RNA sequence: CUCGAUGUUGGAUCAGGACAUCCCGAUGGUGCAGCCGCUAUUAAAGGUUCGUUUGUUCAACGAUUAAAGUCCUACGUGAUCUGAGUUCAGACCGGAGUAAUCCAGGUCGGUUUCUAUCUACUUUCAAAUUCCUCCCUGUACGAAAGGACAAGAGAAAUAAGGCCUACUUCACAAAGCGCCUUCCCCCGUAAAUGAUAUCAUCUCAACUUAGUAUUAUACCCACACCCACCCAAGAACAGGGUUUGU
RNA sequence: CUCUUACUUUUAACCAGUGAAAUUGACCUGCCCGUGAAGAGGCGGGCAUAACACAGCAAGACGAGAAGACCCUAUGGAGCUUU
RNA sequence: CUGAACUCCUCACACCCAAUUGGACCAAUCUAUCACCCUAUAGAAGAACUAAUGUUAGUAUAAGUAACAUGAAAACAUUCUC
RNA sequence: GUAAAUUUAACUGUUAGUCCAAAGAGGAACAGCUCUUUGGACACUAGGAAAAAACCUUGUAGAGAGAGUAAAAAAUUUAACA
RNA sequence: GCUACCUAAGAACAGCUAAAAGAGCACACCCGUCUAUGUAGCAAAAUAGUGGGAAGAUUUAUAGGUAGAGGCGACAAACCUA
C-alpha cells in the first residue's frame, strides 16, 4: 500500500543501467518520426481561403534586440521548438465543436513521472511523453496525422502568430499590485491604512457585487498576446523570433497559433500548407530566414543616403 | 469585531472533523533492517543514530583528554582503536584514540 | 403530537368480528386496600359490582386481591398480550365501573395515532387504476412516429 | 515575491545569518560532524564545501588564509583546515560533505539534519543502503542487461 | 427534477432511444388554420361569392 | 422607526447606478453658404484635467482639454483612513447681564476604540477609446474674408493585458520612469414599390434598401510516479520538474 | 507628492507546547423586487442552491463596547451668582 | 366551479380579547388524624420562575483563535556570536 | 319585537389612540399632518385584497380523511383627405 | 507614604562659551511639544523618535504640618491615595 517510484528498489548497478535504457529508447522514438512522407502521410491538400491550419509548442529561451534597416530597434522574443509532434486528430463531428481538433505536444519529458494512462496512449503511438499539449482547431483539409514531428520552419518571416502561456504568478497580492489601485497618503495622519483597498461597495446594497476587485492571487493564469510579427527564423536550432514579448517566465512551454486578428486573415496563401516537411523539400532552407527589414549581423553598417 | 451568535456544536463538528484538519496517515513507514525498529524512509533510524551517537560521545571525550583544554586542535589525522588492536602502517604518523571495550561490529576499522 | 409519536393502522386481532367476535379483554387484576380513604370507591365496587360484572364477562377472569397500597390499580391484560394499568385511585364507583366497561370493550391494541379511519384487504374489485387504464390500443400496437415494415 | 531567491532568511537579519552559519560551520570542522536544524544545515551546507576549496588554495596564499580567519573563530581549527582537512580531500573535486535527515528534534519537534565531512574518524553514519542486486526485481535487470550486451556484441 | 423528464428538440428529429419508448401523442392544443391555397376546389366552391364586382372595373 | 447610541462637514480610497448627454457616435429643423453655433430626436459602451486662495461643498482666478456633465447611492463609503471645519472641559476680543454666565460672532488649543462569528465578495469581457499631424486642399463653399466633410497615411495619449533585451531602482530576481500587444455592431431617420382612398403615400398595410452579429473567433481541455528533493508554483493545501534519488 | 518600487526586521502563515477577552434568544444564517413599526437572510412574487475546511476583505448583520454626554421630560439632584 | 373557524351534517360542549374583576381546581412542604410501594380529610405557610444588562456556582460560544517563550555547537567540560 | 333595566352594597382597572367612511376646522381643497363630531374596525378569531393591526367577508370556541356558501381575478389602444 | 503648599535639617547639577548672569550650547536629571505605535496595551496614560529646561522661581531623599460646612491653589473650578 506503500507509495513507490522507479528508482527505489534498484541496486547500484542498475540504476545507470535504466536510465541508459529509456534514455536510448527515447532518442530511437524521436529518429523513427523523422521522414512523415515516407510513412503513409495523409493527404497533402493546397491552401484555401477560410482554411485554419495547426501550430507549435515552443519554449521561451528570452529575449533579444534586433534592428530594423531604418534604424528602430525592436526586441524580440525567442520561442525554440523542442520536440514538438502532433498527438491526437479528432474528427469535425467527434469534436463536439464547430472545427476539427489537432492535439499537439512538446518538451518530451521522463516516463516515470507521468501517469498510467498517459504512458499507455503515448506507449501507442510510438513516442515518448510531452510535458505541454494544447489543442488546435483547424480545417478538414489541414488535418496531420499524429506522430508527425513540427518545426519551427512553420512560420515564415513577415507572419503575425499568437502565443498563449501561463503568466509569472506573483502569489497573493493586494490591490495596489493586483489592480494598480492608487492606495493611501504615507503622512499626514494616515493609521494603519497605506495599501487598503479601502470603500469596497455602497451602504444601501448591504453586499460586495460580485466580480469586485479585492487581494488575491495574482498570475499565474493563460493569457494571448495577439498580432506578434514574426522577424526571424533559425532552422537549424528551431528558434522562432516573435517581436515584444510573451506572457510567462523563460523557459516556459507557450502556444504559437497564426494570429486570429482580422487584419491578417487569410495571409497564410505562401506559408506551408498543411506545415513544413523538411523531408520532402526539394531544396535545403537556409540556416536564418530573415525579414526583408531585418538588419543580418553580417550586413554592413547603416547608411542614410 | 465580535459574534453575533454562539456556533452550535453541529456546526463546530463539521469544522472540527473536516478531513483537512484531521491527522494524515503516514505510509512512508519500514522496519530497520538492522535492529528492526521503525524508520521512515527518508529520515536515519532512530535507535540506529543514537547507537552512533552513544559511541561518538564516548569517542569525543577521550579526544579531549589528549587533547587538555582548549584550541588544542592536532594537525594530524585521527584513528580510533580498541582493545586488542593495534596501529597498521596507514595509520602511522596519526593521533590514536583508545577506546576500553571491543570493537563495535558495525564499526568497521579502516 | 402526531411526529413526536408513534402511529399505527386500523386492525383486529385474529380478524375479529369476521367469523365469530372473541371479547379481547381476558384478564382484570384489582388491587384494593382494606382501610386505605383513597380505595373507598374501589371497595364499593367489590362489593356490589364487580360480583355482577363477572357474570356478564364469563371469559374474562377477575382477580381482586386485598393488600395495603395508597394507589389502587386495575391491570388489564388482552388475549394479544398488551398489558395496560389503570389507576382508580380516588374514583367513585360509578367511574371505576365506566373504566372497567371501557377496558372490556377495547381490542388491546395500542392506543396512539391511526393513520387512516378505514382498512380493506381488498380495495379494489375492478381493478386499479394504472396508466393504461384508459389508453386505447392501436393496430399492431404501434408507437407514435413508428414506421412498419421498413 | 520569492523568485530566484537562494538565501535564506535566518536570525536577526543579513549580518546575524552570517554569525549563526559561521558559527555552525566552526563547530562542524573541529568535531567533524554536527547536528542542527535541517534548514540551517542545508544553508550552511554550501559554505562548507567552499572552505574545503580556500584550503586547497594553500596557507601561503593570503586570499585564502584571510577567508580562513573570518569564517574560523576558534584560530586553533585554521591549522587544521589547511593540513588536515584540505589534504584529505586532494584527489576529490567535490562531495566534501553529507546530509542527511534525523528525527525530529524531542523540545520543538524541529527537522534536524546530520552534517559530516567525509573520511572522518568518527563511527559511520546510518547510511541509507539501495536494495542488493540479489532481490527479486534487480536479478530481472540483470538477466535484461545480459541479454542487451549479448545482441549487440552478435 | 421535473425538467430532467422534460425533452425538447428543435426540429422532427428526435434521438432513436427517445423515439423507441415513447407512448402517446398529445394532440395539439391549437387548430392550425389553413392557407387560401390549401382549400380544395370542393370547399371553394362551396363558399359563395359575396358581391357582384363591375365589370369595367381594373382590379 | 431608532436616545439600555442609526457617529456629523469636506477630503483620501473604491466606486455601483439613473440619463434630464458635458465630450465622442447617428439624425430632424434653422434667421443651416462655408467655418463656428442654436434647437430637437436617439445613444450610458468609453471618457469627463492639473493648480493658487478658502476647513470647505461652492465660488473667484491661472494654465489646459474632444469635454472639464447633472444627480442618486444612510447629504455612497470613518469595524478603510483623515479631523481642517463643526461640537464638551482652557483662553481671548466685541456685545448682552449687578453677577454667575451667555452670544448660526470671531479667535488659539483640544484622546477618532474594536483580535471578523454570519451574509456578501476575493482573475466577469480575451473585440479600445480619443486627440493631433500629413494628405485630400487652399479643393467643396463664398463677393471677399474665411474655410470643410468622406476616403487614405502616420504618430501619440489613456485604459486593459503582459514582459526584462537595453535604460533605470536594482542584480541568480522583483520593478518602472522602460518595452510589447490590443479585433464587431448601436435603429434616430433617409429612400423605393404600392393599398385602404384606382393620383399620391417610407407601411403599428402586405413589402424593399441603408440595416445589423445564434456577437465571431480565441483561451482552457490527458491524469495516483509522488516517500523524498527542487521550482520561474505557492500563506497552508494545490501545481510544475526529478531520464537533475550522494 | 507626480507614482511608486526593492530589500531587511517584527508581525504574518505552517509545525510543536501553553492557552485569553468582549460577544452569544434560538438559527437548518442566499440574491432581486415588492411589502411592512416607513432601510428584510426569516414576509409576498421570482431567481439561485451537493457537502465541508483554509487564507483575505470590511458593503450589511440599523456590527461589538458604554441603561446618549446632544435634546426634552421629572413638582429628581447638585455647583455657582444675585437688588 | 373553486373558496372560512360562516352555516348544515355524526358526536360532544364551561373549553379563543389587554388592564382589571369573579369563580372552579391544584403541585410540593410542615402539623393534627389516617394511611403504610406514597395516600386521605383538614389545619398551616419562606407554598410553584422560558426572562429583572437579576445573585452564586457549573460549562459552553468566540477558540484550540488572540497571545506567550529558548543565541550556537559540543565531550555538558567548554568554546563561540552579539 | 324582545330581556333587560334601575336601585342598594363592595372595589379595582382604563383616564398617553390608530386607520377608514361621513359633516367640518387649521395647513397648502400637503402629509401615514393636526383638532372635534357620527359610525365602523383594530388593540380577539378566521377567509380575502400578493405580503398586510385600521378596507371586505365572518364572529362563541371540541373531534371528522363530509357538505353548501360568504367576500374574493382589470379593463382599455386612438389623428389620410377634396 | 499620591498630589497642592509649607516647616526643620540634608543631597545633586559633567564639558564648552562668557566669566557678570531666574545667560547660551549640551550629559546626568526634571518636564512632556510634535508624530507614529499602542487602545483588555508592557502600562487603569506606556514605548520609540523628536523636543522644553538643565546654578535656578531648579531638581530631589527623610521626618513633620494644614482635613471635607475644610485644606491647599504663580485660578486650571487645579490638587487633597488611580
Ligand atoms: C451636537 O453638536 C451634539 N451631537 C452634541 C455634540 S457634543 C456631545
Ligand atoms: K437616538
Ligand atoms: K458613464
Ligand atoms: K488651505
Ligand atoms: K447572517
Ligand atoms: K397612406
Ligand atoms: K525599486
Ligand atoms: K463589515
Ligand atoms: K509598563
Ligand atoms: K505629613
Ligand atoms: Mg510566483
Ligand atoms: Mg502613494
Ligand atoms: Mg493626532
Ligand atoms: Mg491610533
Ligand atoms: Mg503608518
Ligand atoms: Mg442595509
Ligand atoms: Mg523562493
Ligand atoms: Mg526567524
Ligand atoms: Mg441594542
Ligand atoms: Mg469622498
Ligand atoms: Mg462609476
Ligand atoms: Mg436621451
Ligand atoms: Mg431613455
Ligand atoms: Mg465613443
Ligand atoms: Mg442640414
Ligand atoms: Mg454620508
Ligand atoms: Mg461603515
Ligand atoms: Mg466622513
Ligand atoms: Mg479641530
Ligand atoms: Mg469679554
Ligand atoms: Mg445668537
Ligand atoms: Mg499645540
Ligand atoms: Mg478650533
Ligand atoms: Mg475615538
Ligand atoms: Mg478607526
Ligand atoms: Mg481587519
Ligand atoms: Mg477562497
Ligand atoms: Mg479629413
Ligand atoms: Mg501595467
Ligand atoms: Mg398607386
Ligand atoms: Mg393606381
Ligand atoms: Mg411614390
Ligand atoms: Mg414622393
Ligand atoms: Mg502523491
Ligand atoms: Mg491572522
Ligand atoms: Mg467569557
Ligand atoms: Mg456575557
Ligand atoms: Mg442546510
Ligand atoms: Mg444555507
Ligand atoms: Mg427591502
Ligand atoms: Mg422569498
Ligand atoms: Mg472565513
Ligand atoms: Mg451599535
Ligand atoms: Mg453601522
Ligand atoms: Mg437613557
Ligand atoms: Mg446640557
Ligand atoms: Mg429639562
Ligand atoms: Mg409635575
Ligand atoms: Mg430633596
Ligand atoms: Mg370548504
Ligand atoms: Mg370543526
Ligand atoms: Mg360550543
Ligand atoms: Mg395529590
Ligand atoms: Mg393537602
Ligand atoms: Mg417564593
Ligand atoms: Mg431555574
Ligand atoms: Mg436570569
Ligand atoms: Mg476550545
Ligand atoms: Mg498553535
Ligand atoms: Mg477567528
Ligand atoms: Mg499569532
Ligand atoms: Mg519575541
Ligand atoms: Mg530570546
Ligand atoms: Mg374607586
Ligand atoms: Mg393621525
Ligand atoms: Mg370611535
Ligand atoms: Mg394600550
Ligand atoms: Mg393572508
Ligand atoms: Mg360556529
Ligand atoms: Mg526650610
Ligand atoms: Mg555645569
Ligand atoms: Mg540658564
Ligand atoms: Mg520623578
Ligand atoms: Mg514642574
Ligand atoms: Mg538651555
Ligand atoms: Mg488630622
Ligand atoms: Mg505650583
Ligand atoms: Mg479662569
Ligand atoms: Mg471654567
Ligand atoms: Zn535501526
Amino acid at each position: 500500500k506503500s507509495g513507490t517510484w522507479w528508482d527505489e528498489h534498484l541496486s547500484e548497478e542498475n540504476v545507470p543501467f535504466i536510465k541508459q535504457l529509456v534514455s536510448d529508447e527515447d532518442k530511437a522514438q524521436l529518429a523513427s518520426k523523422l521522414c512523415p512522407l515516407k510513412d503513409e502521410p495523409w493527404p497533402i491538400h493546397p491552401w484555401e481561403p477560410g482554411s485554419f491550419r495547426v501550430g507549435l509548442i515552443a519554449l521561451k529561451l528570452g529575449m533579444m534586440p534586433l534592428w530594423t534597416k531604418d534604424g528602430q530597434k525592436h526586441v524580440v522574443t525567442l520561442l525554440q521548438v523542442q520536440d514538438c509532434h502532433v498527438l491526437k486528430y479528432t474528427s469535425k463531428e467527434n469534436c463536439n465543436g464547430k472545427m476539427a481538433t489537432l492535439s499537439v505536444g512538446g518538451k518530451t519529458v521522463s516516463r516515470f513521472r507521468k501517469a498510467t494512462s498517459i504512458l499507455e496512449f503515448y506507449r501507442e503511438l510510438g513516442l515518448p511523453p510531452k510535458q505541454t499539449v494544447k489543442i488546435f482547431n483547424i480545417t478538414d483539409n489541414a488535418a496531420i496525422k499524429p506522430g508527425t514531428p513540427l518545426y519551427a520552419a512553420h512560420f515564415r518571416p513577415g507572419q503575425y502568430v499568437d502565443v498563449t502561456a501561463k503568466t509569472i504568478g506573483k502569489g497573493f497580492q493586494g490591490v495596489m499590485k493586483r489592480w494598480g489601485f492608487k492606495g493611501q497618503p504615507a503622512t499626514h495622519g494616515q493609521t494603519k491604512t497605506h495599501r487598503r483597498p479601502g470603500a469596497v461597495a455602497t451602504g444601501d446594497i448591504g453586499r460586495v457585487w460580485p466580480g469586485t476587485k479585492m487581494p488575491g492571487k495574482m498570475g499565474n493564469i493563460y493569457r494571448t498576446e495577439y498580432g506578434l510579427k514574426v522577424w526571424r527564423i533559425n532552422t537549424k536550432h528551431n528558434i522562432i523570433y516573435v517581436n515584444g514579448s510573451v506572457p510567462g517566465h523563460k523557459n516556459c512551454l507557450v502556444k504559437v497559433k497564426d494570429s486570429k486578428l482580422p487584419a491578417y486573415k487569410d495571409l497564410g496563401k505562401n506559408l506551408p500548407f498543411p506545415t513544413y516537411f523538411p523531408d520532402g523539400d526539394e531544396e535545403e532552407l537556409p540556416e536564418d530566414l530573415y525579414d526583408e527589414n531585418v538588419c543580418q549581423p553580417g550586413a554592413p553598417s547603416i547608411t542614410f543616403a | 469585531a465580535a459574534p453575533k451568535n454562539r456556533r452550535t456544536i453541529e456546526v463546530n463538528r463539521c469544522r472540527r472533523r473536516n478531513p483537512q484538519k484531521l491527522i494524515k496517515v503516514k505510509n512512508n513507514i519500514d522496519v530497520c533492517p538492522e535492529c528492526g525498529h521503525l524508520k521512515q524512509k527518508h529520515v536515519l533510524c532512530a535507535y540506529c543514530y543514537e547507537k552512533v551517537c552513544k559511541e561518538t560521545a564516548e569517542i569525543r571525550r577521550q579526544i579531549g583528554k589528549q587533547e587538555g583544554g582548549p584550541f588544542k586542535a592536532p594537525t594530524i589525522e585521527t584513528v580510533v582503536l580498541y582493545t586488542g588492536e593495534t596501529p597498521s602502517e596507514q595509520d602511522q604518523g596519526k593521533r590514536i584514540i583508545e577506546r576500553d571495550r571491543k570493537r563495535p561490529s558495525w564499526f568497521t576499522q579502516n | 403530537t402526531a411526529r413526536g409519536t408513534p402511529s399505527r393502522f386500523l386492525a383486529s386481532v385474529l380478524h375479529n368480528g369476521l367469523g365469530r367476535y372473541v371479547q379481547q379483554l381476558q384478564r382484570l387484576s384489582f388491587s384494593v386496600s382494606r382501610d386505605g380513604a383513597s380505595s373507598r370507591g374501589a371497595r364499593e365496587f367489590v362489593e356490589r359490582e364487580v360480583i355482577d360484572f363477572a357474570r356478564r364477562n364469563p371469559g374474562v377472569v377477575i382477580y381482586v386481591n386485598s393488600r395495603p397500597c395508597c394507589v389502587p390499580r386495575v391491570v388489564a391484560e388482552y388475549l394479544n398480550g398488551a398489558v395496560r394499568e389503570e389507576s382508580i385511585h380516588c374514583k367513585s364507583v360509578e367511574e371505576i365501573s365506566t373504566l372497567v366497561q371501557k377496558l372490556a370493550d377495547q381490542s388491546g391494541l395500542d392506543v396512539i395515532r391511526i393513520r387512516k379511519p378505514f382498512h380493506t384487504d381488498n380495495p379494489s374489485i375492478q381493478g386499479q387504476w394504472h396508466p393504461f387504464t384508459n389508453k386505447p390500443t392501436t393496430f399492431r400496437g404501434l408507437r407514435p412516429r413508428e414506421v412498419q415494415d421498413p | 515575491i520569492s523568485h530566484g531567491r537562494v538565501f535564506r532568511r535566518m536570525g536577526l537579519g543579513p549580518e546575524s545569518r552570517i554569525h549563526l552559519l559561521r558559527n555552525l560551520l566552526t563547530g562542524l570542522v573541529r568535531h567533524e560532524r554536527i547536528e542542527a536544524p535541517w534548514a540551517r544545515v542545508d544553508e550552511m551546507r554550501g559554505y562548507a564545501e567552499k572552505l574545503i576549496d580556500y584550503g586547497k588554495l594553500g596557507d601561503t596564499n593570503e586570499r585564502a588564509m584571510r577567508m580562513a580567519d573570518f569564517w574560523l573563530t576558534e584560530k586553533d581549527l585554521i591549522p587544521k583546515l589547511f593540513q588536515v582537512l584540505a589534504p584529505r580531500y586532494k584527489d576529490q573535486t567535490g562531495g566534501y560533505t553529507r546530509m542527511l535527515q534525523i528525527p525530529n528534534r524531542s523540545l520543538d519537534r524541529a527537522k534536524m539534519a546530520v552534517i559530516e565531512y567525509k573520511g572522518n574518524c568518527l563511527p559511520p553514519l546510518p547510511l541509507p543502503r539501495r536494495d542488493s542486486h540479489l532481490t527479486l526485481l534487480n536479478q530481472l535487470l540483470q538477466g535484461l542487461r545480459q541479454d542487451l550486451r549479448q545482441s549487440q556484441e552478435a | 427534477t421535473m425538467m430532467e423528464r422534460l425533452h425538447l428538440f428543435p426540429d422532427e428529429y428526435i434521438p432513436e432511444d427517445i423515439l423507441k419508448n415513447l407512448v402517446e401523442e398529445l394532440p395539439q392544443p391549437r387548430k392550425i388554420p389553413k392557407r387560401l391555397d390549401e382549400y380544395t376546389q370542393e370547399e371553394i366552391d362551396a363558399f359563395p361569392r359575396l358581391w357582384t364586382p363591375p365589370e369595367d372595373y381594373r382590379l
